[PDB]
DNA sequence: CCGCGTTTTAACCGCCAAGGGGATT
DNA sequence: AATCCCCTTGGCGGTTAAAACGCGG
């Protein structure tokens, strides 16, 4: 429903195709004030992309609102100097050092346009909501999703409330052990709102999500590859298509090498199967996942638990 | 409230330090990284200072007639010296 | 012996540091010139010792932590990764062979796992693929900006 | 045990020896006896030894 | 004496797995 | 009298916030 938009007069670089047609997306995204999860492999430049959009967002519109961007602290300074790099048009104010260097980069903050775009730390927000939480931030991004994967995680729970217009999500995949991740990112683009003190909602909670999807999901998993089965896993995908966003590697990159896989079985020593099963035997009747690490401490070496002995001789304390 | 065009002009001004800011990283960076290169190249220099040094030498030495002929009128000289 | 040999050069990636001992003591029993990166290595060692793997072709065999590899670095210069244990996550293992197979890599890459028979590890990776297999299933489904066809 | 990180005898004497291991390093005095085993070992700056306190066993 | 600039590190958070409580209908 | 949130624990990997710190003057 959407076409190229013009790339940015004050973008300085060459993004390729497929990026510019990233950014349409995501300026479609925008443009139906909506919310949505970035799903993109690796290498494609999910930064690059999200520099395209904020710049797209000040060029086209009048969009240059205070932006807030969360990166673990090494992909910071990484991602400020590529901010740099593609497109320095935006006064970038960098979170960083000591507390007393924390206030002085606050200092004055509230001046309009003294910022442009803010570069946080996931932990340093988790220790310092308490001071960004009083602005609203115009367009929120969060770097690699997968941090805030778990909605018990504290993290999960203070970036949660935030005042924003929009958010964006960025993860090379949204599901990497179990369906309540998915919807943790999902409720993350979409909580619950509240107008004229009512509770609006605009995603289902975990527990119902969990109840009237991960059982169909269950059966899939139970059996591979029948009517309802398939009914499910596509209902699933059509409820998941209009937010979601991701472009696989393999046909975008179309000069990637080969691979193989191989599966070696390596059999137990002596002292190996000794202390496994004295392991189990031990654990039959204590804990039962302290034994199950001692079991795989069992089969990574023996020398785990102890080394063979550097025999010496006995001392005597004084000879006759 | 700034205008847009007044916003951009800010922006230009920005982008002006900005390449300033990043053309001294990259010197920065170059920097560093010859220094790292140097400081290996140094460690990889550990001999003695300035001390006379005693060698030894053997090598596959290529021979034609002429030089044979030449080896010999040299040890005929040496001969007739004698 | 095999991948020497061949002319490949391998990667260690294990789970607990004690195992990063244990094969450090091992490769050392059998002469192969390796380096060694765990969870204590200082940025600037990381990305510096990183760098010098890329460049240095003597060392045959790198040994990772396959846990610290969350935060990714450019490792372009292996030719084949060998999983001494297997993770939960299945995630993880992905973005570990992230690190050898990447955009610029010109040489095809070989998965080596090592599993005990009849143990736990089976189970690990039964785990770990059925994980993969729900991976599978949100993630093959076409998303990429298109519905026809 | 450690890596050795020197080699200073006191002066038949005394030598003081520096061991530095993955946790921490320590500097140690031996009797002569040890210092004629780690003589005989042929033990430098850089060398991994192995000193059992009760035998005076150098390795 | 008092920071300047510094390095190290203690201490706490996420794992991440299979049961096992003990509060709720 | 049958079911949810936290427990329950090894070894991992980040990751700030004091400890303890030469030195400059
Ligand atoms: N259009 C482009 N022009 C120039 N360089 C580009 C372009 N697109 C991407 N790159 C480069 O590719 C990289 C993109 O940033 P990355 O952070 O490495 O990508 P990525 O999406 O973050 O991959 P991951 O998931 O973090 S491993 C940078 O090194 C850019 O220089
Ligand atoms: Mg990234």
């Amino acid at each position: 429903s959407v076409v190229d938009v013009p790339v940015p007069s004050l973008l300085r670089g060459n993004l390729r195709t497929y990026q510019k047609q990233g950014l349409n997306w995501l300026a479609s995204l925008y443009n139906n004030h909506t919310n949505g999860i970035l799903a993109d492999e690796m290498g494609l430049g999910k930064t690059i992309q999200t520099i395209s959009l904020l710049a797209y967002l000040a060029c086209e519109k009048e969009n240059w609102g205070p932006h807030l961007i969360v990166v673990p602290t090494s992909v910071l300074l990484n991602w400020e100097m590529e901010f740099k790099r593609f497109a320095p048009g935006f006064k970038v104010l960098t979170y960083y050092g000591s507390p007393q260097q924390r206030k002085e980069k606050r200092k004055g903050w509230n001046k309009p346009d003294a910022f442009h775009v803010c570069i946080v730390s996931y932990q340093l927000v988790v220790q310092d909501q308490h001071s960004f939480k009083r602005k609203r931030w115009q367009y929120m991004v969060l770097d690699e999703a997968h941090n805030i994967k778990n909605f018990r995680s504290t993290r999960w729970q203070a970036l949660l409330n935030f005042n924003t217009q929009r958010r964006l999500l960025l993860t090379g995949t949204p599901l990497q052990n179990n369906l309540a991740e998915l919807w943790s990112l999902l409720y993350f683009l979409m909580p619950q709102t509240v107008i004229d003190g009512k509770k609006v909602s605009g995603f289902a909670d975990l527990d119902a999500f969990q109840q009237w999807f991960g059982r169909p999901v269950d059966k899939i998993i139970e059996t591979g590859q029948d009517k309802e089965t398939k009914k499910t896993v596509a209902k699933l995908h059509q409820v998941l298509r209009p937010y979601l966003l991701r472009r696989l590697k393999a046909d975008v990159e179309k000069q990637m090498p080969a691979k193989y896989e191989h599966i070696v079985y390596c059999k137990l020593s002596k002292r190996q199967r000794f202390l496994y099963d004295d392991f189990m035997s031990r654990a039959q009747t204590m804990s039962i996942v302290n034994c199950l690490m001692q079991l795989r401490k069992v089969c990574n070496h023996p020398n785990l638990f102890e080394v063979r002995p550097i025999l010496t001789s006995f001392v005597l304390e004084h000879c006759v | 409230m700034l205008t847009q065009e007044e916003r951009l002009r800010i922006a230009k001004e920005t982008e002006k330090l900005n390449i300033l800011s990043l053309d001294k990283f990259k010197e920065q960076e170059v920097w560093k990284k010859e220094n790292r290169l140097a400081l290996q190249k140094r460690q990889k220099q550990k001999f003695q200072p300035n001390e006379t040094i005693l060698q030894f030498l053997s090598t596959a030495w290529l021979m034609t007639p002429a030089m044979e002929l030449e080896d010999r009128k040299y040890w005929q000289e040496q001969l007739n010296k004698r | 012996q095999q991948l020497k040999d061949n002319g490949h050069r391998a990667l260690i990636f294990t789970q607990m540091t004690k195992v990063l001992d244990v094969l450090e003591q091992f490769l050392n029993y059998h002469g192969y010139l390796y380096m060694r990166l765990d969870g204590a290595t200082k940025i600037e060692d990381r990305q510096i010792l990183t760098e010098r793997f890329n460049t240095d072709s003597r060392i045959t065999v790198f040994i990772l932590s396959s846990r610290s590899g969350g935060l990714g670095i450019n490792l372009t210069g292996a030719d084949t990764v060998i999983f001494y244990d297997s993770d939960w996550n299945p995630a993880m293992d992905k973005q570990c062979q992230d690190r050898c197979h990447r955009i610029g890599q010109t040489r095809d890459v070989h998965i080596y796992r090592f599993v005990s028979e009849h143990t736990i590890e089976s189970n690990i990776l039964k785990k770990a693929n059925q994980k993969r297999q729900l991976d599978n299933v949100v993630i093959q489904e076409g998303d990429f900006t298109t519905d026809y066809f | 045990e450690g890596e050795v990180t020197e080699l200073t005898p006191e002066d038949i004497s005394h030598v003081i020896v520096g061991l530095k291991s993955a946790k921490g390093t320590k500097t140690l005095r031996l009797d002569p006896t040890i210092y004629e085993s780690i003589q005989r070992e042929k033990v430098s700056i850089g060398d991994v030894i192995y000193i059992e306190a009760n035998t005076g066993a150098v390795k």
